[PDB]
């Protein structure tokens, strides 16, 4: 997250880190046994770390659970990033509490102009690398579909939504994929892609979670 | 393999190797997770061989 602020300790209790040796992607806890993230964060072995604030220090609040099943959306396209969503079933249910909590799935699609909270442990710089120890947060608006299309002509599908500021300065970056974009208490986006980090007229584009609520619920039931 | 390392548009942090031409070796860089170019390898030995 470039141009954001340190999140207050465990103000984001649904945020998880996906770890395979080091942190490579975020995700969101949607119920005590399932995590939603981006399909491009797929790895065959993933450990989910819940209740994290400082990713590099054992604080004693964390729960570390291995992924038992990882299910990518059946229509994920590796090149256009259409349908970039993945579900992870935890080996055992987590212990829900102060620091580890669920985020609600959306009621409807949020309209352009809604403010959203994005969080992650990704790179903090637009040029150069500086990975934070502590979770970063950013407040940014869902942009209108037309501006999204004008920034990335031909690459935006109806399953994508742009968030950010077209004059740049703030945005998610490498290490933030799979993380939550929560707008009014509901998970509306999943961090996916953008050109550069926080560059003028290249906003962030997220997977539009409101198009997948029934696929999510039906997959958790069959599994 | 003379081409610069390409992080790509995706926002994951995946440590990969590229051959740094003007240095003569394979070094690590952060790959974003999609649209990989060819100077991008999962091991140092893979990288050294192919160069």
């Amino acid at each position: 997250i470039v141009g954001g602020y340190t999140c207050q300790e465990n103000s984001v209790p649904y945020q998880v880190s996906l770890n395979s040796g080091y942190h490579f992607c975020g995700g969101s806890l949607i119920n005590d046994q399932w995590v939603v993230s981006a399909a491009h964060c797929y790895k065959s072995r993933i450990q989910v770390r819940l209740g994290e604030h400082n990713i590099n220090v054992l604080e004693g609040n964390e729960q570390f659970v291995n992924a038992a099943k990882i299910i990518k959306h059946p229509n994920f396209d590796r090149k256009t990033l259409n349908n970039d969503i993945m579900l992870i079933k935890l080996s055992s249910p987590v212990k829900l509490n102060a620091r580890v909590a669920t985020v609600a799935l959306p009621s409807s699609c949020a309209p352009a102009g809604t403010q959203c909270l994005i969080s992650g442990w990704g790179n903090t710089l637009s040029s150069g690398v500086n990975e934070p120890d502590l979770l970063q947060c950013l407040d940014a608006p869902l942009l209108p579909q037309a501006d999204c299309e004008a920034s990335y002509p031909g690459k935006i599908t109806d399953n994508m939504v742009c968030v950010g500021f077209l004059e740049g300065g703030k945005g998610s970056c490498q290490g933030d994929s799979g993380g939550p974009v929560v707008c009014n208490g509901e998970l509306q986006g999943i961090v996916s892609w953008g050109y550069g980090c926080a560059l003028p007229d290249n906003p962030d584009v997220y997977t539009k979670v409101c198009n997948y609520v029934d696929w999510i619920q039906d997959t958790i039931a069959a599994n | 393999a003379g081409e610069p390392p390409y992080t790509g548009p995706c926002k994951a942090r995946i440590i990969r190797y590229f051959y740094n031409a003007k240095a003569g070796l394979c070094q690590t860089f952060v790959y974003g997770g999609c649209r990989a170019k060819r100077n991008n390898f999962k091991s140092a030995e893979d990288c050294m061989r192919t160069a």
